């Protein structure tokens, strides 16, 4: 939007003589700027001559009312008189005729190359026409003009490089190396020639219309299958290597089989680095190309145009959309699919034809380009599109849309079919733009503005407002008034010491639409307030203080409502001529626009002073948490305000960990039973608030009960931390000292440990069965059982143990002795004891470890006793080694257990 | 009750169809309170009858589909009426239709297609005048007059046009030189000056006349490979008038042995002026090809299918693969094999024909922003198209009838007026307009007259019995002016209680109503007479308000059809519940919020899937001998759904069997039979012992 679109320099050429065609910019700068305009169809001085063509050099002029043409041929074409004097007459041994010199325009430094490639030669020996293609080479402001033919070769017809245009396309490198690429020459499969300036003087020959030079560097021969390939149709110089010599860009329009492709190849090298395919077929890929960084790595981005892509809308009717793509270089690999690409709506858009570098138009520290549409807009007049840089892409919308201000007329005015961008014409440090149009054998150059970035901020100190004391009394009436001061900055660069500004105040401006506005200024007697302000680059922020009185009358029924303040400004109008005569800008991101609301304080005090002393003391029950059990914490936070009121939305919020969640909360106050709890997923920390009231009470006191949940967390590492606090809306003293609860994590178990008998082939079966029940929350690893009888499962032995499971356990006698199946006390010590010690390690929560021990009764044994009542008795000890916790600052489960059978007859 | 008409707050009845179709507007609304707004009217058709109160006065109007006309296509081609003439006879069914459009209604209509046995073919054979093609303008002198026969069987009318294009002259496409200008090829041989466009003849019915006029034509010559073909083409098309183009099936024969130039190839040329399409032959010669540059391929494409010219390419093998990947741009149009002196161009035309006719598409007209087209076809042998291909069917014979559904839909009323648009496939004059005139108006409105005295002498818009407030004027008779010059004593209306702030403290009180103030987290106007609803005050699920996909109503969380509670994430869903048994939660308790609630005593889990203190099965389960069989006591097979085994002195003593005392005192042995994990199989012993 910086580009002076409103009031584009006109550059005027002969009508037919398609001005406008090429225009670029040589020697900006330094002592003087100049603007260089193609000519090719320009009618020439030169005798022999018609439409030869000519290049516009016009200095940079207040107003543009003189253009000189550049007299780079000042003789006529060269006949032989050898060949004349054995002829009849003089034949001509080349055609200036049509020769449309002038059709591409390149200046580096104090040297201009004009070429156009129409212009032959015919041969001396015997008469063929092709299109060899000439050009003028200029150095040391015009010193010595220099004519270079490189496509000028002995081969001859379709085979030689006879058709070759050489000139077609020219770009020169920051060396100011020439690249001349030709799209006819090899039966049109296209030649790319580059010479340095030193190298092509000394090599170039007046005498001799054809020379050659050692050490030429041009494209290599291709074969039948890769001719009509049109190879340097399009020039540009661009650097992916980051070596010293410079990669030359040029794209093939009728390459790859009609498809289009875009070589770059390193001209020392006179090989191809990388290649990019179009994907649309018929693509054109390569029509228009350029080579610039445009994400501010550093590394050159190469952009290639196809405005014969046919696209396909929702309707699914075929218009030439067209496609712009440019790619940003990697140092890592260079990728070959586009990261972005341009659609143009205009059906025969033609878009991308052109493409100018325009370095950094907004110096956002990204470098722009613009595209140009020569058969774009409404009216077809022609339309050139600049899209804004962007670090990770160029943006897809357009930054700025230039139409021309000159009325359509029924001859195509072909606007964009010549764009250059990059070079500064009057050094204000920012790059300016001129575009070529042919059709309207004109010339247009787009200068650039300064953007200016500003704030504004307004803040209201003394917002707190009560009508029961005016600090101010007017002599008619009296209506307190509220100190007001806004603060404004200003810089930029190439702007002036003093800037004009509008700054504009609005009072009640949600009240202005048709209702009665409550605050005015106390000077003025009026809500709005409209000044000027000179704002200096440098100088520090400037705070006007101004007294806004609200009104003291019974006239609005509603006051509840707060006050609006809005405070909106904007650049001057009318700024101040500058030397420069670029006007000032703003920048779209600085937002020059400051809302604050103002609310009257409502029963603060006599002296209407608000301030707020909440205390907050909290505990917490069930304080132990035992880790891995469904762990319950209500919390216990009595609230109070010592302070007086004004607190409003007051809330206590309990951050909580990540392990605790919250049910619900419950008071005593008898207003409300429930306090009102709404989640806060925003905090970093899950935090609860609940509102302790809507305006702040003196002396309410509300004791809290909130229950919070605790789904497992072994990660905390620590106790638990909840932190509780109290806040309120309050200017001073809002909030309460913040109260920090550490809740301790300990994990503990409980094994519970229950044993029954059965009975309490010959022999009744007997049944021992010892149950252990992890009924504790935390699971213990290696649990071992010690299970003990009075038998060693012999023969003289009254029982014989079967077998146990349910948990593996080893027994020292042999647990199977060969296959699966008063009152005497028999108990462990009386006999041989058969020990066996289990061990179980993986445990849960409610997981049950159920030992059955089937030891049956030996008939001969109980026979030895014919009359004797018999008491089997087998006990049991177990513990837990340790658990799987962090911290385990708790007893491990232990017990024991005894069980017993009778025996009777 | 939340929908897009309720959230649109409809001002009058006309809004109510705008936001939603099934929503209706009762122009009595007697069960709208007066404090309520608009808003309130507006109901869902089955939200309506929720009421259970059907209000006659309310219209919804349904969008219809009307034809106006319905012509009969010819079948069989029998009897002299039957295809009498051009004109008179039409392929398509509907001529047009008329039909009306209803915001979120769809409309399709059926069009039925059958192919014409009899229809005239116009052909237009464009040869390459190229050297390397010369022994083919030999054999096309010939060709003919056996093309006219062949093309008789095919058609009863068949029409023979010869075009001759070269290329355009330029100084690089063909040598300058004034020598090699009079004859293109050496000086022994006989070469006629190269013409970029020239006609050798337009079509006649008489295929011999044709044959005198391709012997009179020279063989030309030019420097490039590739040429100008695609610029006497679109010449061809455009004119229509020279080529006497005709309704007949007109087949665009393309043959040439090289490739073709396209878009901006003039640039070597010089020519910056791109193709104008436009007719500038002069005695059968185009003399503004040094004018104009060669057109591109999407610009041709356009100039062909407006004139339906089908389009049949005749080229050799070396260029037949550049020309098959053209055919996808071109529509209508096909690719052959070329011989080298054209000995089977005849047998090409007619194998590129059959293919064209057989493939058939519709195209509609350009359609404005808010309206859209939905393909459906049928086809025989049953295939069925969709999208792309929903739009085309293919294989269709002479006398095959396919049909095509068109669905249109029409949203947001853009114009007031009628639309009018014709669709037509290319090839087929005959095409088929669909109009549609747009209701946007209320029937309640029109009867509506304005400035009505009931509500305050026509303060409110009083149409039918709905009195909707203007600006200034809230309720049902606005017989307020909002704020006045003499200040009132404040507004009763607007507050139940006087000792309470104005509208519960919730918005900005007028006109003796309530209008509650904007929330920026919620919507902006809380609902209710006093506003003392809200909208973001309800109880949250788990961080989620009302369970995270509950709508707040008035500060009441409303659960979804599958969840129940205040905090409304609790899921109607009891998969949760269910155990491998397939009881829900296991054998007793019940299934709330996805969490089974064991209700049989000591019973534990998540589906209360561990009950060691619960009696064991074999004593508890008892009722499969006394309920399934011998009936006796409570209930009953909901439980014991376990398969019985007739099995007899089996050898499973310890499963574990059980032992119990029959109604004889008879021992009953059986047990239920687990493997792995969870197992039924009972084992009831059918001998008793006693
Ligand atoms: C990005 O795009 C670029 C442009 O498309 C790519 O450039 C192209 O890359 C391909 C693949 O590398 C090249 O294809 C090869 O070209 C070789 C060129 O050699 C001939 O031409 C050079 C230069 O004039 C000449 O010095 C050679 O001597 C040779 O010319 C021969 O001259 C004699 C003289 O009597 C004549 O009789 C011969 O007829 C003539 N050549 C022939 C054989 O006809 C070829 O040598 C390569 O041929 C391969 O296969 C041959 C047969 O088996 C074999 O003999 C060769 O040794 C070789 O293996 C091959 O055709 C394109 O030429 C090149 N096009 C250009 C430069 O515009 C670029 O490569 C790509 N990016 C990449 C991947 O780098
Ligand atoms: C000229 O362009 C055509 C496409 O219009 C190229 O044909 C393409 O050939 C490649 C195989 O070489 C196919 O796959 C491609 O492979 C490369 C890796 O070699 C991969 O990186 C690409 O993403 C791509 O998948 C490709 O399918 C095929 N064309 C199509 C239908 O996409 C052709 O290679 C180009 N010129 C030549 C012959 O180099
Ligand atoms: C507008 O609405 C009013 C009120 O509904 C209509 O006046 C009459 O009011 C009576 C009593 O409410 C209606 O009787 C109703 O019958 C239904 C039958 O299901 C019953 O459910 C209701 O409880 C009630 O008893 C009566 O229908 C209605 N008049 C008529 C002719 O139906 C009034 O007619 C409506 N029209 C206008 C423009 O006022
Ligand atoms: C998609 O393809 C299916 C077939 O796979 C189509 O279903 C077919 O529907 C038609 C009626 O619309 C049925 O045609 C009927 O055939 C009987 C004789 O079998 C004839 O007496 C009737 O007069 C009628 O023509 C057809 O049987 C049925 N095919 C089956 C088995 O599904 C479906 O219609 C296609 N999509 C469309 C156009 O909706
Ligand atoms: C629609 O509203 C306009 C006002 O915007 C009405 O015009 C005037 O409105 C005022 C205030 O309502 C009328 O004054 C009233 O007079 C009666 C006694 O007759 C008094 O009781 C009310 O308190 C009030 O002061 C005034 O008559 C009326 N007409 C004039 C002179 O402008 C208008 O009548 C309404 N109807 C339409 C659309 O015409
Ligand atoms: C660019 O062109 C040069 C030719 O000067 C390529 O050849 C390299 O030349 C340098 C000396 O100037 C050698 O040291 C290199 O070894 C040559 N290339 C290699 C890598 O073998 C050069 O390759 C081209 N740019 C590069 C290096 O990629
Ligand atoms: C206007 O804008 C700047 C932007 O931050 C305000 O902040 C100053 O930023 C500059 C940047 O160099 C610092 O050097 C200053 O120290 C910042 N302000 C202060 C406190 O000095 C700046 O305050 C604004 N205008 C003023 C008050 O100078
Ligand atoms: C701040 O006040 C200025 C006062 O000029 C407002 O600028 C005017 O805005 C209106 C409405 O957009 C335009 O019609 C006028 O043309 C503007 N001023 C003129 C006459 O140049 C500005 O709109 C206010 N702030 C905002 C919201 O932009
Ligand atoms: C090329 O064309 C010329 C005519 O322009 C031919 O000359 C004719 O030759 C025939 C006999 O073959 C005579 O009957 C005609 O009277 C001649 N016409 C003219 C105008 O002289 C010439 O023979 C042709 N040469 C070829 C075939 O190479
Ligand atoms: C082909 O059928 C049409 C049906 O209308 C005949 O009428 C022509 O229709 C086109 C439609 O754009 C008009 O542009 C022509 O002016 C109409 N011609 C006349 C004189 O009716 C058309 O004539 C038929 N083909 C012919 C004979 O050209
Ligand atoms: C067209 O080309 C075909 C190529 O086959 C010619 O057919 C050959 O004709 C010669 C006589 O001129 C025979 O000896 C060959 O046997 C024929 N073909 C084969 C493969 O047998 C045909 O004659 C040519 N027609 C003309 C006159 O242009
Ligand atoms: C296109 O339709 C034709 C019929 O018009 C198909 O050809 C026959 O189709 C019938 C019915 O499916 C088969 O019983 C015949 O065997 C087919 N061949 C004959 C002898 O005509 C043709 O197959 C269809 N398209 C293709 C080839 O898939
Ligand atoms: C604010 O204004 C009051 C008068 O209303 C004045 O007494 C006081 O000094 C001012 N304070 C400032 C300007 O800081
Ligand atoms: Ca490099
Ligand atoms: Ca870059
Ligand atoms: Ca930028
Ligand atoms: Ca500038
Ligand atoms: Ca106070
Ligand atoms: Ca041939
Ligand atoms: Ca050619
Ligand atoms: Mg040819």
């Amino acid at each position: 939007f910086n580009l002076d679109a409103e009031a584009p320099a006109v550059l005027s050429g002969p009508p037919g003589s398609f001005f406008g065609f090429s225009v670029e910019f040589y020697r900006p700068g330094t002592d003087g700027v100049s603007v260089l305009v193609g000519a090719p169809k320009a009618n020439t001085s030169q005798p022999g001559v018609l439409q030869g063509g000519a290049v516009y050099l016009c200095p940079w002029g207040a107003s543009p009312t003189q253009c000189t043409p550049i007299e780079f041929d000042s003789k006529g074409s060269r006949l032989l008189e050898s060949s004349l004097s054995s002829s009849e007459g003089e034949e001509p041994v080349e055609y200036k005729s049509l020769q449309w010199f002038g059709a591409t325009v390149r200046a580096h430094g104090s040297s201009i190359l004009a070429c156009a490639p129409l212009y032959s030669w015919r041969t001396e020996k015997e008469p063929l026409s092709d299109p060899v293609g000439t050009c003028y080479l200029s150095t040391d402001n015009f010193t010595r003009i220099l004519e270079y033919a490189p496509c000028r070769s002995d081969f001859s017809w379709a085979a030689g490089q006879g058709y070759c245009q050489g000139g077609f396309s020219a770009e020169f490198t920051k060396t100011g190396r020439v690249v001349l690429g030709g799209p006819g020459s090899y039966f049109w499969q296209g030649q790319i020639l580059s010479a340095t300036q030193e190298q092509i003087a000394e090599s170039y020959y007046p005498e001799y219309l054809i020379n050659l030079v050692q050490g030429q560097l041009q494209t290599r021969q291709a074969s039948s299958i890769y001719d009509d390939s049109y190879l340097g149709y399009s020039v540009a110089v661009g650097e992916f290597s980051g070596d010293d010599t410079e990669d030359f860009v040029a794209g093939v329009p009728k390459g790859n089989l009609t498809y289009g492709y875009v070589t770059i190849l390193n001209g020392s090298d006179i090989r191809s680095l990388y290649n990019f395919s179009g994907e649309q077929m018929a693509s054109y890929f390569g029509y228009a190309v350029a080579a610039t960084d445009v994400n501010g790595d550093g590394l050159d981005d190469l952009l290639v145009g196809a405005p014969l892509l046919m696209d396909r809308t929702p309707d699914g009717r075929p218009q030439e959309v067209g496609r712009v793509y440019v790619y940003l270089q990697h140092p890592a690999g260079i990728e070959p699919t586009p990261t972005l690409t341009l659609t143009g709506h205009d059906e025969f858009g033609r878009f991308g034809s052109s493409l100018t570098p325009l370095g950094d138009l907004d110096q956002d520290g990204y470098n722009d380009v613009a595209i140009g549409a020569p058969f774009g807009g409404e009216t077809q007049q022609g339309v050139v599109f600049v899209f804004p840089g962007g670090p990770g892409g160029l943006g897809s919308k357009p930054s700025q849309v230039l139409q021309p201000l000159w009325a359509a007329s029924h001859t195509p005015d072909f606007f964009g079919s010549a764009l250059r961008g990059g070079r500064d014409l009057d050094g204000n440090g920012y790059p300016d733009l001129i575009v070529g149009s042919f059709g309207v054998d004109k010339a247009v150059v787009y200068r650039g503005r300064p953007i200016v970035s500003a704030s504004a901020s307004l803040t209201i100190f003394p917002a707190m407002f009560n009508p029961e004391e005016r600090s101010c009394s007017l002599e008619g009436n009296p209506v307190a008034c509220i100190n007001l001061s806004f603060c404004l900055n200003a810089s930029g660069k190439h702007v002036a010491d003093s800037i004009g500004f509008t700054v504009e105040l609005q009072l009640d401006w949600q009240k202005q639409k048709g209702g009665v506005r409550r605050a005015l200024f106390l000077a003025s007697r009026q809500a709005t307030l409209t000044q000027t302000l000179l704002i200096q680059n440098g100088a520090r922020e400037d705070c006007r203080e101004m007294k806004i009185y609200l009104r003291n009358e019974s006239e609005f029924r509603d006051k509840l409502s707060p006050i609006h303040i809005a405070l909106n400004f904007s650049l001057d109008p009318q700024a101040p001529v500058d030397s420069h005569g670029l006007r000032p800008a703003l920048h779209y991101q600085s937002k020059s626009r400051i809302e604050d609301k103002a609310q009257i304080l409502l029963d603060c005090g006599e002296d209407n002073i608000c301030v707020p002393d909440l205390q907050l003391e909290v505990f917490g029950e069930q304080n132990h948490v035992y880790l891995g059990d469904k762990n319950a914490l209500n919390l216990t936070f009595h609230a109070q305000n010592v302070g007086e009121g004004g607190a409003y939305e007051a809330e206590l919020r309990v951050t909580a960990p990540p392990e605790a969640e919250y049910s619900g909360l419950v008071r005593h106050p008898g207003n409300f039973s429930s306090l009102s709890c709404d989640y806060f997923a925003v905090n970093q920390s899950r935090l609860l608030v609940c509102d302790l009231g809507n305006p702040m009470k003196a002396g309410a006191s509300l004791w809290g009960g909130l229950r919070f949940t605790v789904p497992h967390l072994r990660d905390t590492k620590k106790t638990i931390q909840f932190d509780f606090q109290i806040l309120s809306k309050n200017l001073n003293n809002s909030q309460s000292d913040v109260v920090s609860f550490r809740l301790s994590v300990e994990a503990q178990a409980q094994v519970t440990l229950n044993g029954v008998s059965k009975p309490e082939d010959l022999g009744p079966a007997v049944h021992h069965v010892y149950e252990l029940i992890n009924q504790g929350p935390s699971s213990i690893s290696q649990g071992v059982l010690e299970l003990s009888c009075p038998q060693a499962l012999e023969g003289q032995q009254l029982l014989y143990v079967t077998r146990v499971t349910g948990l593996n356990c080893t027994t020292n006698h042999p647990i199977n002795p060969k296959g699966l199946e008063g009152p005497q006390i028999l108990k462990c010590p009386e006999a041989e004891c058969f020990r066996l010690r289990c061990e179980l390690g993986p445990l849960h929560q409610q997981e049950s470890q159920s030992l059955q021990l089937h030891f049956r009764v030996w008939a001969k044994t109980f026979l030895q006793r014919e009359h004797q009542p018999f008491s089997l008795q087998c006990e049991a000890v177990y513990k837990a080694l340790k658990m799987p916790y962090r911290i385990l600052p708790r007893q491990l489960p232990q017990k024991e257990r005894q069980v017993a059978t009778a025996v009777q007859w | 009750d939340e929908n897009r008409c309720l959230k649109a707050n409809a001002k009058s009845c006309g809004e109510c169809i705008q936001a939603g179709p099934n929503c209706g507007w009762c122009t009595n609304s007697t069960f709208l309170q007066e404090g309520m707004p608009t808003s309130a009217r507006c109901d869902d058709l089955e939200a309506l009858k929720k009421k259970g109160c059907p209000p006659d006065d309310i219209e919804n109007p349904r969008g219809s589909k009307d034809i106006k006309k319905n012509k009969n296509v010819t079948n069989r081609s029998k009897g002299t009426a039957e295809k009498l003439k051009p004109e008179d006879i039409h392929q398509i069914q509907p001529q047009q239709l008329v039909l009306r459009l209803r915001s979120g209604e769809p409309q399709t209509f059926t069009l039925k297609f059958k192919r014409a046995e009899d229809y005239p073919i116009d052909l237009y054979y464009l040869m390459d005048l190229s050297y390397s093609m010369k022994d083919d303008l030999e054999n096309v002198k010939s060709l003919g007059t056996d093309l006219m026969n062949e093309m008789r069987r095919i058609t009863s009318d068949f029409r023979i046009g010869f075009g001759s294009f070269v290329e355009k002259t330029v100084m690089p496409y063909i040598s300058t030189t004034p020598a090699k200008l009079r004859n293109p090829c050496t000086s022994e041989q006989n070469c006629t000056t190269p013409f970029s466009y020239k006609n050798v003849l337009s079509l006649t019915n008489k295929g011999e006349v044709f044959n005198e006029l391709v012997g009179k034509q020279r063989i030309s010559g030019n420097l490039d490979s590739p040429e100008g073909g695609f610029d006497a083409i679109m010449q061809v098309a455009v004119c229509g008038s020279l080529i006497g183009w005709r309704n007949v099936t007109r087949l665009l024969v393309f043959s040439t042995d090289a490739g073709f130039h396209f878009a901006g190839d003039g640039k070597l040329g010089g020519i910056v002026l791109p193709n104008d399409g436009q007719c500038h032959l002069e005695n059968n010669m185009y003399t503004m090809s040094h004018y104009y540059d060669y057109p591109s391929i999407a610009h041709l494409v356009q100039k062909l299918s407006e004139n339906n010219i089908q389009t049949i390419f005749a080229v050799t093998e070396e260029f037949q693969p550049v020309y098959k990947e053209l055919k996808n741009l071109i529509p209508k149009s096909a690719v052959g094999t070329l011989s080298a002196n054209s000995s089977n161009v005849i047998q090409l035309i007619i194998d590129a024909y059959n293919s064209l006719s057989s493939e058939v598409i519709l195209e509609n007209g350009k359609l404005s922003e808010g309206v859209t087209i939905s393909y459906k076809s049928y086809c025989k042998n049953g295939v069925n198209g969709t999208g792309e291909n929903g739009r085309k069917c293919s294989n269709i014979s002479i006398g095959d009838e396919v049909q095509f559904e068109i669905s249109i839909t029409s949203n947001k009323c853009p114009k007031k007026d009628s639309d009018s648009f014709k669709i037509r496939p290319l090839g087929f004059t005959e095409e088929v307009e669909v109009i549609l005139q747009y209701i946007c108006e209320c029937e309640c409105q029109s009867e509506g007259i304005p400035e009505s005295p009931k509500c305050h002498e026509g303060n409110g818009t009083f149409e039918c019995g709905a009195c909707r407030c203007n600006e200034g004027r809230v309720g049902r008779h606005c017989e307020c002016s909002t704020d006045e010059v003499n200040s009132e004593d404040m507004d009763a209306y607007c507050r139940k209680e006087n000792s309470s702030e104005i509208c519960s403290n919730n918005g900005e009180c007028v006109c003796g109503q309530c209008v509650c103030r904007k929330r920026d987290n919620t919507n902006e106007i809380y609902s209710g007479k006093f506003c003392e609803c809200d909208n973001f005050n309800c109880d949250r699920s788990n961080g989620l308000i009302c369970g995270g996909n509950g709508v707040c109503k008035c500060r009441v969380c409303e659960c979804n059809p599958n969840y129940t509670g205040s905090a409304c994430d609790c899921s109607l869903d009891t998969s949760t519940c269910e155990a491998s048994n397939g009881q829900i939660c296991n054998g007793r308790g019940i299934c709330e919020c996805g969490v089974c609630k064991c209700t049989d005593p000591k019973f534990q889990g998540q589906t209360c899937e561990m009950c060691q203190t619960c009696l064991g099965v074999c004593a508890e389960h008892k009722e499969c001998v006394q309920c399934r069989a011998f009936n006796k006591g409570e209930k009953c097979t909901q439980e014991c759904s376990y398969f019985n085994i007739t099995k007899v002195e089996s050898r499973d003593k310890l499963v574990s069997h059980c032992k119990e005392k029959d109604v004889d005192d008879c021992w009953f042995y059986f047990t239920y039979s687990v493997n792995g994990n969870n197992e039924v199989m009972v084992h009831v012993v059918e001998n008793p012992e006693c």
